[PDB]
């Protein structure tokens, strides 16, 4: 059983160029930034996101 | 006995003249004709890898 | 001389024909239930807006 963990949507995750999933968040300035995330299992529509 | 992992792939390939190419196309500026915009295309060109 | 090169080249100027297309392009990787909740809200918000 995991304890407090992040779902990230389906829709807001995708891999690229012979890497690994990443993501665009929202800044503190309103600034798009990409952040690299290590999301395997897949919980109905979401990523179970483990780091990033 | 297998495992698997994501890679990053074209979903349209496409070939011309029976050798790999990429299709691109679109307009010229409003105003201005088509010769002169097909002119403003082949100085780019030779701005390409070998 | 002067008023030939100031008139610009066309081919085959554009008329009404009674008919439009539209194209819609989902972000890569996404299902045809996410492309459909886009075409049916852009033709049922064109359909009485217009």
């Amino acid at each position: 059983v995991k304890q407090k963990a992040i779902l990230a949507p389906q829709q807001g995750v995708t891999r690229d160029l012979k890497g690994q999933a990443t993501a665009l968040v929202v800044n503190a300035q309103n600034k798009v930034e990409l952040r690299v995330i290590k999301a395997d299992r897949v919980i109905g529509d979401k990523w179970l996101v483990t780091e990033g | 006995f297998a495992t698997g992992k994501w890679e990053y792939g074209s979903p349209k390939l496409e070939r011309y003249n029976g050798v790999p190419a990429m299709e691109i196309l679109g307009e010229p500026a409003p105003g201005l004709s088509s010769g002169d915009a097909m002119a403003a295309v082949e100085e780019i060109v030779k701005q390409l890898p070998k | 001389i002067w008023m030939f090169t100031r008139i610009p080249t066309a081919f085959l100027p554009d008329e009404d024909q009674g008919v439009l297309f539209a194209q819609v392009q989902t972000p890569p990787g996404s299902s045809a239930e996410r492309t459909q909740v886009v075409v049916d809200s852009m033709r049922e918000y064109l359909l009485e807006k217009e």
